């Protein structure tokens, strides 16, 4: 309150600026004891709240009222202690509970108070760190009391951070405890980025673990996030991984017998601790100790014998299932244990994957590990038929694909003999898992995806699987409708999976169509080729039962799933359920179908141009479909070289985007890449550059810009002089896009784009020169740094990419804003010059004398435009200039 | 928590009885036992058969029960006492012994595998006894192994080679595990230990060495005795050869991921070396600003993470230096086109992480160099 104070802060000598800045200091300190009087003043009702936003707003404007700048360590000592006092009131407040409650700002205050004492200086940081740790030390030492047995002593003052600023830290129950334990843990994620000191932090670990081996379950997620975050930069010290994997073991154990909201209140902790401590990276296991990841892995085993994803609660059993993959793919086999020991380990795994395959909803965290094991069983096989050619049987070979195939047809027979005694949800989920799991592995595990021929399921029983989803699609009454049908189209896609690594008979093929094609079909019944197809007069009850019910996402599926089908069946029936998807509202169906169009298209004819419907849809926005049609773009530029081909790549699932559909789309078309296919005069780019425009939203130019390595190698740059000019002419247009993230992506993209150059003409290249030009005449017109930095980026890499001819163009261009006054483009452009010469394998100073001309002209230039302009002056310039170029 | 973790908590016999724990060599222990091979067979077998009786003693060892009351002491993670690799020493004090003899003089080179192997034992040894680690500092040639190990790191402080490159690696391993693992007051008699460290800040070190160097910097600049001492060189107060590592780099087969871990710890080490109380900072800042910045958002991956965490923490550094001292900004005059560069892009880039510090951030408002420029002349550009 004491403004005049507050402002003469400044003037006032340190000596008694300190006296002068403890008396508004203490006018604070009064407004907080007119509030800390009574420790339960009103009520918390979560007033003091705005109390503690003042504190706050005074430390922001007065950052040096709570701590002066010149040190002055009497004084310093002074503030202090009375940074001491008002954490002993605020932490007096936090072991309360009610007053706990308020911890928003309760963090504020003293969070904010140690960054600014950091800020001013850091001595006072360490030593209010080592104070706030040793409260800790203290707590820790009580909660180890507790789970000692020792004498708890629940009544204790536990006076820290006192002072006599002329402060009791009450403590009554468990709960008071673990609630200043709360605010402990907060402060100091808070806090974690700079106390991290190679000892210090060694400390943390030692407290934030005894803390996690017992606590309350709200405490145990706190530190459980602590641990994270210690975690993340010092990786684990050996010394503390003892204590904490014996926490995380216990941990583990108990979360089967857990509460549900018990577990949800650390449920998201777990799996970041899970994912942090197991990252995806390789080498990740080399952090630790393999006898410690080799009790991990015996824990893991013991809880899968617990049958943890049916006894737990949350599926969020995904975070335990990436764990099992850590294990599995990135971590070796042989050096936690022995490959007998982790072998029969993942034994008893994969038969509890097995058991709970039976019966799950969701099938996204279950399938990837099976993914990883029969992978694993795939190489091991290959390796024992290294050279032998041989036909192989993973049925026999592998124990654990005959227990998949035991429960696969297990769970369709008892659909046959009843679908309704059955969870049918759950049952085709099993079914779909296995399916689509063979699928996967016959477009994975086979020798052909990296001399063995290997046998995968057999296709009887996927025609088995075709009548079962069939009678499944008659018997239903309907219930939902929409799970179901997921879950069928969900097999659909899997059999389409092992028809696009192998194609079916045209006749069961045909059955595939018909099954795809069924929904919605009403809603296009009357066609030309709706008589001529034969599944039509089979599936007309069935598809009248998924009229409109039929979901629109699924829609998608089907539709792209259709397009995925040759041209050799019913070319114009696939034409026809696009063109009747094509300009439907629904964002997921015409994303769906113009991306399985951009096959369909050269499956019909005309392998050579957009088509002029793929060109409305350029036309009409929906901005979503616009970004996935710039990818699927990108893809047509060698779809439409390619004979509509694709091509079976590995894609595993490294990122499960929850509910990861369609395969097929996750898999990948090629060119034939041959020297006439690969070239192309533009003819389809005016579209495709009205979609590189400004006017379009970012986000699809952004799915463009990733495409345009694609889009340029499969495209001829030799010919039609004025219009690959305007094509490189938007190429930089995409420089000149607003967004700055976009210009640096043009960047790094020119950089291959001068290379896909087939060769370095001169008028592109003064097309470069001029449109380089006005560019950073707009960018100094807009006096706008970003720009320059932008501009000189990619000039850099134009350069690192450049021709004989070009990297002096490039060279000059950044030379000039060095040579005026400009910093950034020398730590940038320079650097890239740099990489250059190393790319150019020369020295910089031999690489100058091959440009000297152009660089010496260039400095000419500069001194002249300096020497016009304006002597002592003109020679500091001309040295700075000098000094630059030096 | 009944177990106490007695087989963690212990020697780790699993790993004391594990595959080498260093890269190769395949040794595990007695196969030394089996290997016949301070010079005889005499006290061998004597050290050998100490080894196994402190071996079945910290199996048979549970110093720490039920939670650990008996541990005590400003040491924070205080193992347990563990009487029982103090009778595994004296093998590794008479292989270690061995070793030395077979150093000065310019003999054999298996004794080295088995030295480096030996060296890995002790690592696992300090890591799990607060009194094993308290003797073999305290026990004028105290616990002759101590000083033999000191001769190590002179040994190899020249000429390296390979082997005695791995011998720094797992040395520094160890010293800066017995420091780490000893209390402040330990550190005074550790400073016989730390006069050696200067030589391994030769600019010969390979990197594993230099950052566990590092590490073992810190541990020391934790007490207060230690750091004005070790700043009491010669060079730039024995941290300019730490400061032309970061801006040399000599080793390229080193990956910037380790090269990561060695600035992180640099800074942390000048972080407290600030709370105990700009080349480099600005070339490793240019150098970690260049990747996250061709990068068009958050890191994804865990390594450019940690190196956004490095932006953050050293531009804090860098705050704190100018702030403390005004020679800050012509010490940047000479790197001030790459300061001026990074410091608005670091800036930038952390301003697009949505946590925020508001003290690493009042140091983005208060540095703040922006534009680096006042225009160029568009006539005759490019």
């Amino acid at each position: 309150s004491m403004i005049p104070a507050l402002r003469e802060l400044g003037s006032a000598t340190p000596e008694e600026y300190n006296t002068v800045v403890q008396k508004p200091r203490q006018i604070l300190c009064q407004f907080i004891d007119r509030i800390l009087t009574d420790v339960n003043v009103v009520a918390v009702e979560l007033t003091s709240v705005m109390l503690l936003d003042f504190i706050q707003h005074i430390m922001k404007s007065s950052p040096l009222m709570f701590v002066n700048v010149s040190g002055s360590h009497e004084a310093k000592g002074s503030c202090i202690e009375f940074s001491n006092w008002i954490i002993t009131r605020l932490l007096r407040i936090a072991a309360t509970p009610s007053c706990h409650l308020l911890h928003k700002k309760i963090c504020e205050v003293i969070c904010s108070l140690l960054f600014l004492f950091k800020s001013k200086s850091p001595a006072i940081f360490g030593v209010l760190t080592k104070e706030l740790l040793q409260l800790f030390e203290d707590l820790v030492y009580l909660h180890r009391r507790n789970v000692m047995g020792h004498a708890v002593e629940w009544p204790v003052v536990m006076s820290r951070f006192l002072s006599q600023l002329d402060a009791p830290l009450q403590l009554m129950s468990m709960q008071n405890l673990e609630f200043i334990e709360v605010t402990l843990l907060m402060v100091l994620t808070r806090i974690i980025a700079i106390v991290f000191f190679r000892r210090q932090e060694l400390l943390l670990w030692q407290i934030g673990c005894v803390l996690l081996e017992y606590g309350s379950p709200k405490i145990k997620s706190l530190a459980i996030s602590f641990l994270t975050e210690l975690f993340q930069l010092g990786g684990l010290p050996a010394q503390p991984a003892s204590t904490f994997f014996s926490s995380f073991l216990e941990l583990l154990k108990h979360l089967v017998e857990m509460d549900t909201d018990q577990l949800k209140l650390y449920e998201e902790p777990l799996s970041k601790l899970i994912k942090t401590l197991f990252p995806f990276e390789a080498e990740a296991y080399r952090n630790i100790e393999p006898v410690y990841l080799n009790m991990l892995l015996e824990k893991l085993c013991v809880m899968f014998e617990d049958g943890v994803l049916m006894r737990l609660k949350s599926d969020l059993k995904a975070a335990l299932c990436h764990l099992l993959q850590y294990f599995l793919k990135f971590v070796p086999a042989g050096y936690e244990s022995a490959l007998q020991v982790r072998k029969v380990y993942v034994r008893n795994i994969c038969k509890a994957l097995l058991d709970v395959l039976g019966i799950e909803v969701d099938a996204e965290y279950l399938l990837g590990p099976l993914y990883a094991a029969l992978k694993m069983e795939s190489m091991e096989i290959i390796e024992e038929i290294q050279c032998q050619i041989k036909h192989v049987d993973m049925n026999q070979k592998s124990i654990l694909w005959s227990a998949l195939k035991q429960k696969a047809e297990s769970l369709q027979i008892s659909l046959e003999y009843s679908g309704l005694k059955n969870p049918v949800i759950e049952m085709l989920e099993g079914i779909a898992v296995v399916l689509q799991l063979t699928a996967l592995c016959t477009v994975h595990c086979s020798h052909q995806n990296m001399s063995v021929v290997i046998t995968w399921m057999s296709l009887d029983f996927y025609t088995k699987v075709l009548k079962s989803c069939r009678s499944l699609l008659e018997s239903v009454q309907k219930l939902d409708l929409e799970a179901t049908i997921d879950k069928v189209v969900k097999i659909y896609d899997a059999l389409i999976y092992m028809q696009v690594n192998s194609s079916f008979e045209d006749h069961i093929l045909e059955d595939l169509c018909g099954m795809l094609s069924l929904p919605w079909i009403y809603s296009h019944s009357d066609d030309g080729c709706l008589k001529l197809t034969t599944f039509a007069a089979n599936l007309l009850t069935l598809s009248c039962r998924i009229s409109d019910s039929y979901s629109p996402q699924a829609q998608s599926r089907c539709v792209f799933l259709l397009t995925l089908f040759p041209r050799r069946i019913f070319l114009e029936w696939r034409t026809a359920v696009y063109n009747w998807a094509l300009q439907s509202s629904h964002e997921v169906i015409r994303a769906s179908c113009v991306s399985g169009f951009f096959i369909l298209l050269q499956q019909q004819n005309s392998c050579n141009r957009v088509p002029k419907i793929l060109i409305d849809k350029v036309k009409d926005d929906s901005d979503i479909v616009k970004k996935e049609f710039a990818s699927i773009l990108g893809q047509l530029v060698c779809t439409l070289h390619g004979m509509f081909y694709l091509t079976s790549s590995l894609t595993e699932p490294f990122s499960e985007h929850g509910h990861v559909d369609l395969f097929c789309r996750n898999l990948k078309a090629t060119s034939q890449h041959e020297c006439s296919s690969s070239q192309l005069k533009a003819s389809v780019c005016k579209p495709f550059l009205f979609l590189l425009k400004k006017k379009i939203p970012s986000p699809v130019k952004l799915a463009f810009i990733d495409n345009l390595h694609h889009l340029c190698k499969h495209l001829d740059f030799r010919e039609d002089e004025t219009d690959v000019k305007a094509v490189l002419g938007t190429l930089l247009n995409l420089m000149e896009d607003p967004d700055k993230d976009v210009r640096v992506a043009f960047s790094g993209n020119i950089k291959h784009i001068l290379e896909s150059l087939d060769s370095e003409d001169g008028f592109i290249k003064e097309l470069f020169v001029l449109r380089m030009k006005e560019a950073y005449t707009h960018a100094q017109i807009s006096r706008n740094n970003e720009l320059k930095d932008t501009l000189i980026l990619t000039t850099g890499d134009i350069g690192r990419a450049a021709k004989g001819d070009l990297v002096p163009f490039a060279l000059l261009h950044l030379l000039h804003c060095l040579l005026s006054k400009s910093a950034s483009v020398s730590g940038a452009a320079y650097t890239e010059i740099r990489a250059l010469v190393a790319a150019k394998s020369v020295k910089l100073q031999s690489f100058f004398s091959q440009y000297k001309k152009p660089i010496c002209q260039f400095l000419v230039e500069s001194l002249h435009s300096s020497q016009m302009t304006a002597v002592a002056h003109q020679r500091e310039m001309a040295l700075n200039t000098l000094s630059e170029i030096a | 928590w009944r177990q106490r973790s007695n087989t963690q908590g212990s020697i780790l016999i699993n790993l004391l009885l594990k595959q080498p724990l260093i890269p190769g060599s395949s040794l595990s222990l007695c196969h030394l036992l089996s290997s016949s091979s301070s010079f005889s067979l005499s006290a061998l077998r004597e050290a050998q058969n100490l080894a196994f009786t402190g071996l079945n003693l910290v199996a048979r060892n549970e110093c720490s029960r039920d939670g650990d009351p008996a541990e005590g002491g400003r040491r924070a993670f205080p193992l347990c006492q563990l009487p029982g690799a103090v009778h595994f020493l004296p093998l590794v004090q008479f292989f270690i012994g061995l070793h030395c003899q077979a150093l000065q003089d310019l003999s054999v080179c298996i004794l080295e595998g088995f030295s480096v192997t030996a060296l890995s034992i002790l690592q696992h040894l300090v890591c799990h006894s607060g009194a094993v680690v308290s003797l073999l500092l305290s026990g004028q040639g105290q616990h002759p192994l101590l000083k033999m190990l000191l001769h190590l790191l002179a040994f190899s402080s020249a000429a390296t080679g390979h082997l005695q490159a791995s011998v720094l690696t797992q040395c520094l391993k160890v010293l800066v595990k017995l420091a780490e693992n000893t209390s402040c007051d330990f550190l005074p008699r550790f400073q016989c230990v730390f006069q050696v460290l200067p030589k391994c800040l030769s600019p010969e070190t390979p990197l594993p060495s230099v950052l566990l160097a590092v590490e073992l910097l810190s541990l020391l600049a934790d007490h207060d005795q230690l750091a004005p001492q070790l700043c009491s060189h010669s060079e730039g107060c024995l941290l300019l050869l730490l400061y032309m590592y970061i801006t040399s780099r000599p080793d390229r087969v080193a990956l910037e991921t380790q090269w990561l871990q060695l600035e992180q710890e640099v800074v942390w080490l000048l972080a407290k070396l600030g709370v105990q109380s700009v080349r480099a900072l600005t070339v490793m800042l240019h150098r970690q600003w260049l990747t996250v910045r061709r990068a068009g958002g958050p890191p994804r991956t865990d390594q450019q993470r940690r190196t956004v965490r490095c932006l953050r923490d050293t531009v804090l550094l860098l705050h704190g230096l100018s702030q403390k001292d005004k020679l800050f900004m012509m010490h940047c005059v000479e790197v001030l086109h790459q300061f001026d560069q990074v410091m608005p892009g670091v800036s930038m880039l952390i301003r697009g992480l949505p946590d925020v510090t508001d003290c690493e951030e009042a140091a983005l408002d208060d540095l703040c160099a922006a534009e680096t420029d006042v225009e160029d002349p568009e006539v005759e550009c490019g």
